[PDB]
């Protein structure tokens, strides 16, 4: 039993934000919401769907319906930027957490990512190894998914992806490598790197027949 | 003779610090029957029992939320039948009186 | 304060067992579940297990069954998690959190959390980087601008330095953070953007320095010759 949380959420300061948690018949249970600041332990911000622990301001509201739970933030402050998770206790599966949703309070205009894909070098194939490189720079908000496709078939093994970091420009950078044997590279028509950012995917492709 | 029913639910809200009782409106309706049913079904899974009393820590009150519906019947006693049906359709089945359903 | 405190960070090698602890204060230990949750850096939360000390009851995750063990010392108000043999995949931050026992008075969720303990498993041995040139091409060029760079792979430990033409070049250079791969070895990429007209004459050179191995390497980034 899985929970479908959205990867990224971004809103301007002082405006109301919402965070969704999609479950099959999720209204028939109690959902809790946890806050985690980067580098710190989580914090219970909402339990029993609407209740608030002490020290949590009225700005945090919760709700739950048949197949969608929501967490609403009022009077948004720059201090509420962080990763938010939803959690339940399933009849069979015990504890389940949401994939996690990054919430960012905007300090600048949104910006799309600069995506560059690089095939393996010649000097690297003579060493019986191959690496595809997908580099993403200057994007904001700082949350992007990635996927790889070998000839339009997804691929998850051999992929190593960077946690986004704060570029000097107060913008974000990240990277993803894919490791292959020379033969796997030479035995596919193309390889495609899909970088998703704020509900917009960029698909960049390459091919062994490189020139 | 369009009859009436009174479906009542019980609750007890934790009094907020220095809050006008006019607040509890929310505290009252946020905790309807469906919520009580799924809260009981959810706590059961990780429920452990302990004699030690945790009930005596705070001050709170007990209240009731009742809602009313109406129906017309050509016959006098047939009404109840419909009620029961409708209850099973959208409401919890409490104890029945003459018409009043109580869950508490 | 109702608080939980977890043991200090630990770095181990695959195969060696390890036990970590979680000591709580300010409440009655046996009246609350203690859950253990895993978080690989840069990833979600992964619930591993939970223990009620009053009965000693334990409940694990399907996956984390054979790997880990959970114990509870009621006399010291302490919970313990243990591996008999460690792996690389277990490198992560581990959190212990209190959880109400199913009563209206208590909070029925993970209310109190611990600071966390980092567990790092890496057989990685000091190794020097291999440097490869990411050459530009049509798919690396859009409207005058064209990108190129260097890939540094299979080096340990951190850090390395990347410059371009002996630090002369500073405009259009992004040096990306390094990824910690499964092998415990790192890799990164340095990229630079430049006009396309220059690809022919201007020679671009990336300088990589990994002091751990005394490994200095300069690569020329030639445009692919088709």
């Amino acid at each position: 039993y899985e929970l479908t949380q959205p990867p990224s959420v971004s809103v301007a300061p002082g405006t109301t934000a919402t965070i969704t948690c999609g479950g099959v018949d999720i209204g028939s249970t109690l959902v809790h919401w946890y806050q985690q600041r980067p580098g710190q332990a989580p914090l219970l911000v909402i339990y029993d769907d609407s209740d608030r622990p002490s020290g949590i301001p009225e700005r945090f509201s919760g709700s739950n319906s048949g197949n969608m739970a929501t967490l609403t933030i009022s009077r948004v402050e720059a201090g509420d930027e962080a990763d938010y998770y939803c959690q339940v206790w399933h009849s069979t599966s015990a504890v389940i957490f949401g994939g996690g949703t990054k919430l960012t309070v905007l300090s600048q205009p949104k910006a799309a990512p600069s995506v560059t894909l690089f095939p393996p070098s010649s000097e690297e194939l003579q060493a019986n190894k191959a690496t595809l490189v997908c580099l993403i720079s200057d994007f904001y908000p700082g949350a992007v998914t990635v996927a790889w496709k070998a000839d339009s078939s997804p691929v998850k093994a051999g992929v190593e992806t960077t946690t986004p970091s704060k570029q000097s420009n107060n913008k974000y950078a990240a990277s993803s490598y894919l490791s292959l044997t020379p033969e796997q590279w030479k035995s596919h028509r193309s390889y495609s790197c899909q970088v998703t950012h704020e509900g917009s995917t960029v698909e960049k492709t390459v091919a062994p027949t490189e020139c | 003779t369009t009859f009436k029913l009174a479906a009542c639910v019980t609750l007890k809200c934790s009094t907020y610090n220095d809050s006008i009782e006019e607040e509890i409106q929310r505290c009252l309706f946020n905790t309807t029957t469906e919520i009580r049913d799924k809260k009981q079904k959810a706590y059961a899974l990780f429920y452990k029992y302990d004699i030690v009393p945790l009930k005596g820590n705070n001050s709170e009150y007990i209240l009731i939320n009742c809602q009313t519906t109406t129906t017309e019947a050509v016959d006098a006693a047939t009404a109840a039948k419909v009620f029961k049906q409708y209850a099973n359709d959208n409401g919890i089945d409490g104890e029945w009186t003459y018409f009043t359903v109580t869950e508490g | 304060e109702v608080q939980l405190v977890q043991s200090g960070a630990e770095v181990k090698k695959p195969g060696e067992s390890l036990k970590i602890s979680c000591k709580g204060s300010g409440y009655r230990f046996p009246s609350s579940w203690i859950g253990w949750v895993r978080q690989v850096p840069g990833k979600g939360l992964e619930w591993m297990g939970i223990i009620y000390p009053g009965d000693g009851e334990t409940r694990y995750r399907a996956s984390f069954q054979g790997q880990v063990t959970i114990s509870a010392d009621q006399s010291s108000n302490t919970a313990y998690l243990q591996w008999s043999s460690l792996k690389a995949s277990d490198t992560a931050m581990y959190y212990c959190a209190r959880h109400g026992r199913g009563v209206r008075e208590v909070i029925n969720a993970f209310d109190i959390w611990g600071q966390g303990t980092m567990v790092t498993v890496s057989s990685a041995s000091t190794k020097g980087p291999s440097v490869f040139p990411l050459a530009p091409s049509s798919k690396s060029t859009s409207g005058g601008t064209a990108a190129l760079g260097c890939l540094v792979k299979d080096y340990f430990p951190e850090p390395v330095t990347v410059s371009w033409n002996s630090g002369a070049l500073t405009s259009g250079v992004h040096t990306f953070p390094a990824v910690l791969q499964s092998s415990g070895l790192y890799s990164l990429s340095s990229v630079v953007t430049v006009p396309s007209s220059s690809l022919g004459t201007q020679t671009y050179i990336c300088n990589v320095n990994h002091k751990p191995s005394n490994t200095k390497v300069d690569k020329k980034v030639e445009p692919k010759s088709c």
